Order: structure tokens, then C-alpha cells, then sequence
């Protein structure tokens, strides 16, 4: 629907836009790791002990 | 080059036109300077 200008310019937004909601997923994943890490270390422990 | 005189802003660039789509396409990107001026009584003739 657009030319090479502001078609290149949509997709400048849509790639930020995208990229941010990229960028949120890995974070809340990086946490989410944590805290699994932190409950398997513990199960570690209570199989162990 | 000569061209017509309304047509002088087609030139921009990623613009589109008969000119620019035809005879002479500038970059997206381009840089450097246009610069473009009357020259009706050196160029034009009474007969045409």
C-alpha cells in the first residue's frame, strides 16, 4: 500500500514496536529462570539431605 | 541537464514521477546538493 519512503518508515515502528516485545519476553524469562533455578537448588538440596 | 520547470521538485530524492521513474532515479539515500535555475531566455526559443 506504500512506496519505499514511508513504507520504510511503518516498518521502522512495527520493528520497534516488535523488538520491544521481544526484548520484555526474554526478561520476564530470564526471571522466570531465576526463580526456577532457585527452586531446583533447593530440590537439590532436599533430595541430597 | 534541462528540464521542465515544474518538474524541477520531482527531482527530490525517492520521489516519484515520469522523470524520476524514467530518465534520472535519484538514491533514497542521497547526499549532496541540487541546485536548479531559470533559464528561459538562454534556452528557450522564440520559434521553440
Amino acid at each position: 500500500r506504500l512506496d519505499p519512503p514511508e513504507a520504510e518508515v511503518q516498518i521502522d515502528r512495527l520493528i520497534t514496536g516488535r523488538l520491544q516485545s521481544l526484548q520484555t519476553y526474554v526478561t520476564q524469562q530470564l526471571i522466570r529462570a531465576a526463580e526456577i533455578r532457585a527452586s531446583a537448588n533447593l530440590a537439590a538440596t532436599k533430595m541430597s539431605e | 541537464f534541462v528540464i521542465r520547470g515544474d518538474e524541477v521538485r520531482q527531482i527530490a530524492p525517492g520521489q516519484t514521477g515520469k522523470i524520476a521513474d524514467y530518465n534520472y532515479k535519484l538514491p533514497d539515500d542521497f547526499t549532496g546538493c541540487v541546485i536548479a535555475w531559470n533559464s528561459n531566455n538562454l534556452d528557450s526559443k522564440v520559434g521553440g
